[PDB]
């Protein structure tokens, strides 16, 4: 990587910086370190806990 | 109980003869399910009691086309378009509607002239 | 499967047992349903019992509810049975059959459906 | 004004699931029992399950490898290609899956209030659809308190909830 | 008039499913990180050895340029960059 | 003698699915043909679907790698922990989905019973609800089998099944 | 005249779905809006995903071993083979899942319909079943125009429209 | 998918034919809406058919359904048409246009929908 | 039949003037669907006729915000909130509702001043 | 998930602020419901605050609504409240909680559950 | 304003005797849900007040079989079968059927002999 070093805390890091690991997957890097979700090539996985958000 | 009785033939038959058997019930093959369950096997000495017919109307894999049936309620056939060389031995009828499935009965015997 | 192998037997004295057992070749053989037939020298066939081996337990036919013993082991993909206080009664062959769909048996009202497959062997001599 | 038939309510904070009503004696929205502890409760395990399914991974970094192991190279990349398309294929495939049928829990769960209610007040009701139920009387608060629980005992209203049969 | 029904939302998130493709919600969990902060942190508190200009063979064999290095005894993780130019000096094959 | 709004028989025993009644002539539990052939082989294809799906594990038993074989190693660990976490994953979600998916099916299957039943009956029922079906007449055992089978020719009934009529 | 509580229509060609009818004015098929673009759309969405999800095979074509070499040859099999159980699995179980959703999604479908019409026609229908809706008044092209379409006004027929009312 | 490429032709007589075609960039050619549209110089733009490649067969223009084949390669990812019968009339341009929702052809009278490809090229010329 | 005729206006515009066009149908565009299914190209010399407009109200991807449009049934119009450099060429009208889609029609030339 | 971990502090003087934190241990912190409870000596326990750290917002408890912030860090897996205004109040202990279910809140009078983990740590004294 | 007040009590009580304390609230326990959200805590000096009991009925995991409970409405106790030398301490209720929870209350101290 050629990221700086900096005054930071993660519990997983890509390549491309820091990322925090609260979310199941990743769409950041393939290659990481630490405490990580998985990397997928999808661009967005949002899952549905609500209504369809269409007024009357 | 579940008793489907075979009609004894005196009926020895020529190659190229058409032929048929039949066997009569004490109560219907008709189940709940709206088939009939109603086989044929034929044994023959020293052989297992082959599969040739496995629904009324519906000849199995296991045996040519000359084989096929007909029937309804009690009554029931087993017809052949053509006795053939094949053709020699005790056809057993079946009934699978119940727990204690048909008694074989005691087959009809298909003899040669 | 598409295949039942089944052995027979030397003498068996009465008061004593005869032990029959087949082999069913393939997969799947948990569920499938297999019944045991027999038939006495100059005789029709007849029902012994019936078996899904790992769904439930068997069904017995009613003149051998007291007399017999039918069972069968999964893992070994045999089906047995064994006939109890032998009378030495015409015996000659017993048959291993597999019938067609094998339903689930959950209910003993169900179809017993075709026998596809229908072994031989089992020769066995009675005193 | 409208229900479910339609569209959701803008006006309703407390609840996925509720109702609106205007009455004699008042008019608003609230959330009930099919949301707390239902549908909140089936989605929270939905939620918990989707997260707990995933390995946390403490796996390899990356590899390296020399100028004479490109068919190690391959298989490496080959798996992680082929891990990779699984995965995305799982973790798209479980989204779609688990959004359709959420989605489809949802309209189930509005239904289910639709055929509660209809349960008790068709018998007594003037007309359904549009996500509303008329009434053959005039209602109050405690009308209202008594649908929406799932007390709405008939038989002390429809004898008065009879318009329609006065005038057949 | 008792009406049924669900909220709707000021939500501008959307998802999409096997028959819809775009389909906004009142609610959802984003299950997928697609952000970083561009900067290398510690990993539970502890800092990283970060090589730099070093590579790993560069490191281990102590090329001089990066001799600071010796003096890193842990780490969280281990950092070079994408094409060292501090590794082996005298070149061989690094078996 | 409520249904299956509120639960299953303990009464009924070759039952997936069935009625229970009680009538003029008599009073018992049976099964029907939405369980015999039905419910059972749609079940029946599933169970075996799930047995036929899995390939009998005639693989690599295990290996063992050297000391300068760790990336081999890696690679191989990484390949097992993948096939397991998918194996493990897609296992489980089987199981998962198809589990609820029979259980919907079993509950599709008794409302389909319900339906059946009230399509025959509701014309001169009395009720419906919990499960169960009244009568605007009173049944015998034949009553009791035409409903069953789905011979329930209720213009045969419903000309003397009219009480609420007469009242009304 | 039966229609999907019996089978399809061989009659009908430009449909998914469609209606059958006869009346004063004439004899037919035809298809409406819950096909075009309601059950053709998300059959093509469907039919588009299963396609895109999967990724062209731009990969190895396959890799020689050594005598020496059995492990790495064998992980290479273990690697195709699972990969090849997993795909197979998942290649089959999408294609039977989707199938499955396919068909029930076109029953829904049909019955959407039924309930739709239904609606319209209830208040004034003689008969609901079989498929078949049958009316209390007598249809002209008009009628059955508006019953496709959703603008069976039913209030502007239901007046005349009450032979069973007449006759109770 | 995002460009369609497609080639002219050289002066044909009249008694022969045209052979006009586009290649299709990119993936999911298969359930593309592929149609013709021609243009004689000075005049606007008309059909000459619609193609959903391989999901069911063409719906020609009128004026040209006893005069033209349109046909697809799903393969070669190629939407081609053969004039026949040419009376040289008016030709200059041919264009391969593709649809946008593209959805799935059973019915026809299901929209044609916006073209959001357009392509160039084939300049025919002929006597 | 699939007829939305453009009306030919001998109408220069110099740059920084509004300018619009318009089409007449013979039967409508709305389609059962609820949608109506209006489009609207422009050709330039040598070039292939891009799409501008794909709903009647919609300007699509390809095109500035400068275009826009508008109409109902048989009517149909486009706008131009401004004439620039861009703008020069033929526009045709386009009709999706039906099997034979619409004749593009004789097209509406806009010249500038 | 099994254990909450918590730290205190020295003397705080009126006018300033205390800083209490829990890091939870193990796994899906995200949807855990943590919980700040009080105590001062010789007293019982009372609410601080309620929060589910990757689903929404913070809902304080009615007396501190003024007074306090409660946030949290969902991946250092750490609540934290801050105390601000201090008028040195009876402080001693606070607690860091976890609920059972731990529900989604999106409703906030859901049930709270029970306390299945409740840490100790956080002695404050305050002037 | 969620209040389920402790009984105080004088009661030492010598192990193998059996003990019981109760609340009172001001509205009742029983949520919409139909459950009763009463929960039973033990506080021991320096330590945190671990949960013995987590719904009226019923015991925790964390707790010996001697704890158990009752109650409906606003009257609830918490039950011991027999006193042991690890109950000593004041035990605390809660309701969890509002966003305030209940106030833990005073507390009920046991005391041994
Ligand atoms: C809890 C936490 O650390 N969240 C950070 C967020 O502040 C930052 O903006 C983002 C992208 O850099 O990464 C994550
Ligand atoms: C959803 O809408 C956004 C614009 O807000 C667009 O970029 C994206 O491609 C759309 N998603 C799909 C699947 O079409
Ligand atoms: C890396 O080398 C460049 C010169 O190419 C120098 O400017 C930079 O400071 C060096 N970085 C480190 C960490 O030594």
């Amino acid at each position: 990587s050629n990221a700086p070093m900096d005054e930071c805390d993660a519990k997983c890091q890509t390549p491309q910086g820091a990322i925090n690991s609260s979310l199941p997957f990743q769409n950041v890097h393939p290659v990481t370190i630490g405490e990580c979700p998985k990397y997928v090539r999808s661009a967005k996985l949002r899952m549905v806990t609500g209504l369809r958000n269409i007024p009357s | 109980d579940i008793v489907l009785t075979q009609t004894p033939l005196s009926l020895p038959v020529s190659l190229g003869d058409q032929a048929s058997i039949s066997c009569r019930s004490s109560q219907s093959l008709v189940h709940s399910d709206g088939n009939t369950y109603l086989h044929w096997y034929l044994q023959k000495p020293g052989q297992s009691p082959k599969l040739l017919i496995y629904k009324v109307s519906n000849r199995f894999s296991g045996v040519p086309d000359r084989f096929s049936g007909s029937g309804s309620g009690t009554d029931f056939t087993l017809k052949i378009s053509r006795v053939e060389a094949e053709d020699l031995g005790v056809y057993f009828c079946s009934q699978s509607t119940h727990v204690p499935p048909l008694t074989f009965g005691a087959g009809t015997k298909l003899e040669l002239k | 499967q598409v295949q039942l192998v089944q052995s027979g037997a030397e003498v068996k004295k009465p008061g004593s047992s005869v032990k029959v057992s087949c082999k069913a070749s393939g997969g799947t053989f948990r569920t499938f349903g297999i019944s045991w037939v027999r038939q006495a020298p100059g005789q029709g066939l007849e029902w012994m019992g019936w078996i899904i081996p790992i769904i439930g337990t068997p069904n017995y036919a009613q003149k051998f509810q007291g007399r017999v013993i039918i069972t069968a082991d999964e893992s070994s993909n045999t089906a047995y049975m064994e006939l109890n206080s032998l009378k030495s009664e015409d015996t000659a062959v017993y048959y291993c059959a597999k019938e067609g769909r094998a339903l689930l048996r959950y209910f003993d009202w169900l179809p017993l459906d075709a026998f596809d497959i229908w072994g031989q062997g089992t020769m066995v001599t009675v005193s | 004004i409208a229900g479910f038939i339609e569209g959701g309510w803008t006006g309703m904070v407390d609840g996925w699931y509720g109702y609106h009503h205007q009455n004699e004696q008042g008019s608003g929205y609230a959330a009930d029992q099919k949301s707390t502890q239902n549908a909140i409760n089936g989605i929270t395990n939905k939620v918990n399950s989707v997260i707990e399914k995933m390995n946390t991974q403490f796996t390899a970094v990356g590899k390296e490898f020399n100028k004479l192991e490109r068919r190690m190279e391959n298989l490496n990349k080959k798996v992680d290609d082929g891990f990779l398309d699984i995965w995305t294929y799982n973790a798209e495939l479980l989204v779609l899956l688990e959004n359709e049928r959420t989605l489809d829990f949802h309209d189930s769960n509005v239904k289910n209030l639709y055929e509660k209610v209809k349960s008790q007040l068709k018998n007594n009701a003037k007309e359904i659809g549009n996500g509303c139920f008329e009434f053959y009387h005039k209602c109050n608060n405690e009308c209202m308190e008594s649908v929406k629980n799932g007390t709405y005992d008939y038989p002390k209203y429809s004898e008065e909830s009879k318009l329609n049969r006065e005038k057949i | 008039t008792i009406c049924i029904g669900y909220h709707a939302n000021n939500s501008t998130d959307t998802v999409d499913t096997v028959l819809e493709k775009n389909v906004t919600v009142t609610h959802s969990v984003n299950l997928l990180e697609d952000s970083h902060n561009g900067k290398l942190c510690l990993l539970k508190g502890i800092a990283p050895l970060q090589l730099g200009n070093c590579s790993v063979a560069g490191w281990i064999l102590g090329n001089p340029e990066c001799e600071l290095l010796i003096s890193k005894e842990s780490w969280s993780y281990i950092v070079e960059t994408p094409n060292p130019e501090n590794g082996t000096c005298y070149p061989g094959y690094f078996a």
